[PDB]
C-alpha cells in the first residue's frame, strides 16, 4: 500500500499557507 | 556607549554558553552508551569461558 | 571515512 | 513544546528596564522545561527497554 | 488600456486602474507614484505613496523630479518592491519618468528607450516640451544625440514623428 | 584595566570554553569509532571460532 | 565582393591596410536561463536547471514554490508534488495537496 | 518453512525513488536557503544606509 | 543663487550615496562568488571520486 | 485488523479536537457580548446629549457600525458551533461502525 | 574554468564501451555553464562601476 | 473509505475555523481602533471651541 | 555495493546540510539585532518631534524640518514593516532544514 | 512651573512608550503556538532568568 | 582535562597570528581562517569612538 499520498494528513496546503502577517500593535 | 559595549559583549558570552550546555547534553549521551557498552560485554566473555 | 561494516583501525589516541 | 516554552522564556527576558516581573507565567515555564525533560528521560528509557 | 509592465518591477496605467484594489492586490504592487497634482486617489493599506507635481503644458518642467525618481525606482528594485507609474490618463506624463529611468539604468539611447516603450504601451505620446528635456538628459549621459528636434511646417516635433507629420 | 585589555579578558575567556568544544567534539567521534570497530572485532573472532 | 570590371569606384567598401595583404582570396574576411535578468527567490540557474539535470522538478506557476517531479512513486494513484521552503501564500488558496520528503511507511521505526 | 513477517514488501523500484527523491529533496532546500540569506544580507544593507 | 546652491548640494548628495550602496553590494557579490565557485567545484570532485 | 485499529486510532484524535474546537467558538461567544454591551451604554450616553450638540457625527457614525459588526460576528461563530456538531456526530456513528467492524 | 575545461577534455579520451554519459559529466557541464555566468555578472557590475 | 472521508472532512472545517479566528479579531481590532481616533479627535474639537 | 554507494551519498548530504544549518542562524541573529536598532531611530524622530511642538506662535511656524521629520516616521515604520516579514522568511527556511536533517539522519 | 509640568510629562511618557513595548512582545508570546516555525532551541533560557 | 590523562599546553591568544589585513588584496580571506570576529568589531568600533 501507499498512505504517503493517500492519507488525509500527509495532505497539506502548499505555499506558506497565510503564513504569520500582523502588524505592530499601538 | 559604555552601556552599549556592555550589551555587546553580554550577548556573545550569552550565546557562547549555549553550546556551552549543548556540548555537554551531548556528552552524557556517548558515556552513557559507554557505561552500557561495558555492561552487555560480559555476556560474550561469559559464554566464552 | 571508513564504511561501518569495514573498521579495524583503531584510534590514534591509544597508540 | 520545550522549544515553545524556551522561546517564550527569551522573550520575556527581552522585556527592556522594568516591568520584567517574576510573575506567575514565569515560574510557569520554568516548570514546563523542567517537566517536559522529566517526561522525555521517561520516554528514553521506555524506548531502550522496548 | 489597463496595465502594462515596462520592466520586472515598473508598471504604468491610468488613474482608474491605480484606484483599482485588484489589480494592485495581483501584481504584488507595494509603491504607486502619482506624477499628477489634479488627480487624486484613494490612499491604500500596505502601500507608500509618492506624489510629484506638474501640470500638461509646454512650460512645465520635469528635469528635476528625472534623477530623484528614477534612483527611487532602483532602490525599491533592490529591496524587492514594485512601482506604478502612472498619470491622470497615462498618455505623456508618467512614461516621460519611464524613459528616463531607463536611459540611467539599463544603457540604452533615448531612441531604444522610446521603442520598447510604444511596444510595451501603444498610446504614448509625451509632449513635445517633455520632449527637449528627455533629448537634454540624453546629451549628459551619453554626450550623442540619437533623437534631435527638427521644424516641421506643423511646427517643432521631434524626428521621431515626422513622417505621419509631412503626411 | 584599560578598554582594551577588558575586551582581551572577555574574548580570551570564550576562547578557552570554545576550544574545549572543539576537544570536546573530537572525544565524542573517536568514542563512536571504538564503538563501531569493537563490534566488529568481537564479531570477526566470533567467527573464527 | 567587389570584382575587377566594375571599376575603382567598387574598391572602397572592404577597409584595408599594408597589414592585410597576403591572405588568400585577398580580401577581408566578413564577419537559457541568464543571470544578468532580475530574479526573485524562487527564480535562479539551479532552477533553470532543476529540469533537464537527473533531478526533475518543474514548477506549477500558479503556486510558485510547488515543483512536480517527473518521476512519482505510484502514477496509477494521484500525482505528488514537492514544497520549495520559505514562499508566501495570499487569499487562502485551499489546494490540499500531496507534499514527500521521502517514499516508505507512515510511521518509520528508525525516525 | 520459509515464512515471512507480515510488513511492507516494496520492490526494488519504491527503494529506489526514495533514495532518488530524498536526495534531490535536500539539494533544492540549500539553494533556497541560500538564495533567502543572500536577498536578506541586501535588505539589511539597504536600511542601515536609507536611515543614516 | 539660493536654488542653485541647493540643485548642487542635492546633485552632490545623491551621486555620493548611489556609489557608497554600490560598494557595498559588490563587495557582498564578490565575497558570494568566491564561497559559491569553491562550493561547487568540491562537488565536482566528490562525484569524479 | 491491523488496518481497523490504526485508522480507528487517528480518528479519536481528530474528534477530540474538533470538541476543543466547538468550545473555543462558544467560549468566544460569551467574550464578544462584554464589548458590544460597552458600546450600547456607549450609545446610551449619547443621546442624554442636550441641545443642537445631539449630533449625528463621525464618533455616532462609527460607534453603531461598531455594534453590528459585534453582532455580525457572533452570529458567525454560532453557526460554525453548528456544523461543527454534526460532524462531531458523524465522527461519532463513524467510530462505531469501525468497532463493530473490528 | 580552466581546471573544469580540462577535466571534461581528459574524460571526453575514456575508451569505448565507457564511454558513458555518468552525472560526474552532467555536472562537469553544468559548472562551465555556471563559471560563464559568473565571469558575465562580475563584467557587468565592472562597467557599472 | 468512510473514516477517511471523516477525518478529511474535519480537518477542512477547521482551516475555516482559525481562518475565521484570525479574520474577525483582525476586524474587531480595527473597527475598536478607528472609532477612538474619531473619538479623539471629537474631544479635541470641542476642547478648543470651549476656550 | 548499491547499499554502501547510497550510504555515501547519505553522509555528504548531511555534512553540506549541517554547514547551512549552522551558517543560517548566523544571519538569524544578524538580522534580530537590526529589528531591534531600528526602534530606536523611531524613538528618535518622535522626541525629535514634539520637542519641536513647544515651539509657540511664530515659534511654532511650520518648516521643512517638521515635514521632513514627518516622512521620516512614516518611513521607518515602513521599513520594520518589511524587516518583519523577512525575519519570518528565515526561520521558515531554518524549520524546513531541521526537519529534512531528521530525515537524512532517520536513514543513515 | 511650566518647566515642571513638562518636565513630569516626559518622564510619565517614557514609561508610557515602555509598556507599549512590553504589550506587543507579551502579544507575540501568547500567540506563539507549537506549529509555529519561529520556533527555536534556546538553551539556557531556563537556567539563566533575570 | 581534569583528570589522569591531564597534561599542559601553552596555546595562542590570537592577537599575533591572524588576517589583520582588512585591505582589498586581504579581503576574501579563506575559509579556513577564523580570525576573532567579535573582538574585531569591538575593536573596530572601538577606534573610531577613540578617534
Amino acid at each position: 500500500t501507499a498512505q504517503l499520498l493517500t492519507d488525509p494528513s500527509v495532505q497539506k496546503s502548499p505555499c506558506s499557507v497565510l503564513s504569520p502577517m500582523t502588524k505592530p500593535k499601538f | 556607549e559604555r552601556v552599549n559595549d556592555l550589551a555587546f559583549w553580554k550577548s556573545e558570552i550569552t550565546h557562547e554558553l549555549d553550546e556551552m550546555i549543548g556540548e555537554t547534553n551531548a556528552l552524557t549521551d556517548i558515556k552513557r552508551r559507554l557505561e552500557r557498552g561495558l555492561i552487555e560485554t560480559e555476556g560474550p566473555l561469559q559464554v566464552s569461558r | 571515512d571508513r564504511f561501518p561494516h569495514r573498521n579495524l583501525t583503531h584510534s590514534l589516541s591509544l597508540p | 513544546p520545550l522549544r515553545v516554552a524556551q522561546t517564550r522564556l527569551y522573550q520575556r527576558s527581552h522585556r527592556p528596564n522594568v516591568e520584567l516581573c517574576r510573575d506567575n507565567a514565569q515560574f510557569r515555564l520554568l516548570s514546563e522545561v523542567e517537566e517536559l525533560n522529566m517526561s522525555l528521560r521517561a520516554l528514553k528509557e521506555k524506548l531502550q527497554d522496548a | 488600456y489597463g496595465l502594462s509592465q515596462i520592466t520586472a518591477s515598473l508598471f504604468i496605467s491610468n488613474s482608474a486602474v491605480a484606484n483599482d484594489k485588484l489589480t494592485l492586490s495581483n501584481n504584488h504592487i507595494t509603491t504607486i507614484i502619482n506624477v499628477s497634482a489634479e488627480v487624486v486617489n484613494t490612499f491604500f493599506e500596505d502601500i507608500q505613496y509618492v506624489q510629484v507635481p506638474v501640470s500638461d503644458a509646454p512650460n512645465s518642467y520635469l528635469y528635476d523630479f528625472f534623477d530623484p525618481i528614477a534612483d527611487h525606482i532602483h532602490g525599491v528594485e533592490m529591496r524587492n518592491g514594485r512601482t506604478l507609474l502612472h498619470c491622470a490618463a497615462g498618455v505623456s506624463r508618467s512614461a516621460t519618468l519611464c524613459l528616463a529611468y531607463l536611459m540611467k539604468y539599463h544603457n540604452m539611447t533615448l531612441l531604444d528607450a522610446h521603442t520598447w516603450t510604444k511596444t510595451c504601451r501603444p498610446i504614448i505620446r509625451p509632449n513635445n516640451g517633455f520632449w527637449e528635456q528627455l533629448i537634454h538628459y540624453e546629451f549628459k549621459l551619453f554626450s550623442r544625440n540619437t533623437v534631435r528636434m527638427i521644424y516641421s511646417p506643423i511646427g517643432l516635433i521631434p524626428n521621431i514623428y515626422e513622417k505621419e507629420a509631412y503626411l | 584595566s584599560v578598554p582594551e585589555t577588558w575586551a582581551k579578558f572577555t574574548d580570551d575567556n570564550v576562547l578557552r570554553s570554545q576550544s574545549e568544544r572543539a576537544a570536546s567534539a573530537k572525544l565524542r567521534e573517536e568514542t563512536e569509532n571504538l564503538l563501531i570497530v569493537t563490534a566488529n572485532e568481537m564479531w570477526n573472532q566470533f567467527n573464527k571460532v | 565582393n567587389p570584382k575587377l570590371e566594375e571599376g575603382y569606384p567598387a574598391f572602397r567598401r572592404p577597409y584595408m591596410t599594408a597589414l592585410d595583404l597576403g591572405v588568400p582570396g585577398f580580401f577581408p574576411p566578413q564577419e537559457r536561463f541568464t543571470t544578468t535578468c532580475h530574479y526573485a527567490y524562487p527564480a535562479s540557474l539551479a532552477l533553470y536547471l532543476a529540469q533537464q539535470d537527473p533531478y526533475w522538478l518543474h514548477q506549477r506557476a500558479d503556486f510558485p514554490c510547488l515543483m512536480e517531479p517527473e518521476r512519482q512513486p505510484a502514477p496509477e494513484v494521484g500525482k505528488g508534488y514537492l514544497l520549495l521552503p520559505g514562499c508566501l501564500c495570499d487569499h487562502h488558496q485551499r489546494v490540499k495537496v500531496p507534499i514527500l520528503n521521502r517514499w516508505g511507511p507512515l510511521m518509520p521505526f528508525y525516525q | 518453512t520459509l515464512s515471512f513477517k507480515p510488513s511492507e514488501r516494496y520492490r526494488l523500484s519504491d527503494w529506489r525513488t526514495n533514495s532518488y527523491l530524498l536526495s534531490t529533496n535536500a539539494e533544492r532546500q540549500r539553494d533556497a536557503s541560500h538564495q533567502i540569506r543572500q536577498e536578506a544580507r541586501i535588505l539589511r544593507n539597504e536600511t542601515n544606509n536609507q536611515i543614516v | 543663487w539660493y536654488r542653485s546652491n541647493l540643485v548642487s548640494f542635492q546633485e552632490s548628495n545623491s551621486s555620493r550615496h548611489n556609489s557608497e550602496r554600490l560598494r557595498v553590494d559588490t563587495s557582498r557579490l564578490i565575497q558570494d562568488k568566491y564561497q559559491q565557485i569553491r562550493k561547487t567545484q568540491a562537488h565536482s570532485t566528490q562525484n569524479l571520486g | 485488523k491491523s488496518e481497523l485499529c490504526y485508522e480507528l486510532d487517528r480518528l479519536l484524535t481528530e474528534n477530540s479536537s474538533m470538541d476543543t474546537l466547538k468550545r473555543r467558538l462558544e467560549c468566544a461567544a460569551e467574550e464578544v457580548n462584554c464589548p458590544l454591551q460597552v458600546a450600547l451604554e456607549c450609545l446610551y450616553n449619547r443621546e442624554k446629549r442636550i441641545g443642537i450638540d445631539l449630533v449625528h457625527d463621525n464618533v455616532e457614525k462609527n460607534l453603531i457600525r461598531e455594534v453590528d459588526l459585534l453582532k455580525c460576528c457572533q452570529d458567525q461563530m454560532r453557526k460554525l458551533a453548528k456544523r461543527i456538531d454534526f460532524q462531531i456526530r458523524d465522527n461519532r456513528d463513524a467510530q462505531h461502525s469501525l468497532e463493530r467492524d473490528i | 574554468l580552466k581546471v573544469a575545461q580540462t577535466r571534461l577534455d581528459e574524460r571526453t579520451r575514456r575508451p569505448n564501451v565507457e564511454l558513458c554519459r555518468d552525472m560526474a559529466q552532467l555536472r562537469l557541464v553544468n559548472e562551465v555553464y555556471e563559471v560563464d555566468e559568473t565571469i558575465q555578472t562580475l563584467q557587468q557590475r565592472l562597467r557599472d562601476s | 473509505r468512510h473514516a477517511q472521508n471523516m477525518r478529511a472532512n474535519s480537518i477542512r472545517l477547521r482551516e475555516e475555523a482559525e481562518h475565521l479566528f484570525e479574520t474577525l479579531s483582525d476586524q474587531m481590532w480595527k473597527q475598536f481602533t478607528n472609532t477612538n481616533l474619531a473619538f479623539n479627535a471629537r474631544i479635541s474639537e470641542e476642547t478648543d471651541v470651549k476656550n | 555495493r548499491e547499499m554502501e554507494s547510497f550510504y555515501s551519498e547519505l553522509k555528504w548530504q548531511e555534512k553540506n546540510t549541517l554547514e547551512e544549518i549552522a551558517e543560517l542562524q548566523g544571519d538569524i541573529r544578524r538580522l534580530e539585532e537590526d529589528l531591534r536598532r531600528k526602534m530606536m531611530n523611531l524613538k528618535l524622530a518622535h522626541t525629535r518631534l514634539e520637542s519641536r511642538t513647544y515651539r509657540s506662535n511664530v515659534e511654532l511656524c511650520r518648516d521643512q524640518t517638521q515635514y521632513g521629520l514627518i516622512d521620516e516616521v512614516h518611513q521607518l515604520e515602513a521599513t520594520i514593516n518589511t524587516m518583519k516579514q523577512k525575519l519570518a522568511q528565515t526561520q521558515n527556511a531554518l524549520d524546513a532544514l531541521f526537519k529534512h536533517l531528521a530525515r537524512i539522519q532517520a536513514d543513515i | 512651573q511650566i518647566r515642571l509640568n513638562r518636565e513630569h510629562k516626559e518622564s510619565c511618557e517614557m514609561n508610557w512608550s515602555d509598556k507599549v513595548e512590553v504589550y506587543n512582545i507579551d502579544d507575540t508570546c501568547s500567540r506563539y503556538t507549537n506549529e509555529s516555525t519561529q520556533v527555536q532551541f534556546y538553551p539556557h533560557s531556563s537556567k539563566f532568568e533575570e | 582535562p581534569m583528570g589522569r590523562d591531564a597534561a599542559g599546553q601553552v596555546w595562542f591568544t590570537g592577537l599575533t597570528n591572524s588576517e589583520p589585513g582588512d585591505a582589498w588584496y586581504k579581503l576574501p580571506r579563506a575559509l579556513d581562517t577564523p580570525y576573532r570576529e567579535a573582538h574585531t568589531r569591538w575593536h573596530g568600533c572601538f577606534q573610531s569612538r577613540q578617534r
